C-alpha cells in the first residue's frame, strides 16, 4: 500500500526497563547507548 | 569481491518481464 496513516513517536528513555517500539519490531529491554557502528542502511 | 548496498526501494506493484539499457555493460541473472 502507499497512503498509510501518521505514526506518532514518544520520548526516548534510556537506562530503564522499557517496552520499545523501534519501527516495526517490539520487545522488552533496557536501552543503553552503545559504541557499535552500523552501516547507514542498516536499522537493526 | 564487492558488496552492493540497498539504496532505493520502490513499492511499484508492477510486473516486470523484460528490461533494456539506455545509452561496455554486462548482464547476469
Amino acid at each position: 500500500a502507499t497512503v498509510c496513516g501518521p505514526k506518532k513517536s514518544t520520548n526516548l528513555v534510556k537506562n530503564k526497563c522499557v517496552n520499545f517500539n523501534f519501527n516495526g519490531l517490539t520487545g522488552t529491554g533496557v536501552l543503553t547507548e552503545s559504541n557499535k557502528k552500523f552501516l547507514p542502511f542498516q536499522q537493526f | 569481491f564487492s558488496a552492493l548496498e540497498p539504496l532505493v526501494d520502490l513499492p511499484i506493484g508492477i510486473n516486470i518481464t523484460r528490461f533494456q539499457t539506455l545509452l561496455a555493460y554486462y548482464v547476469g541473472y
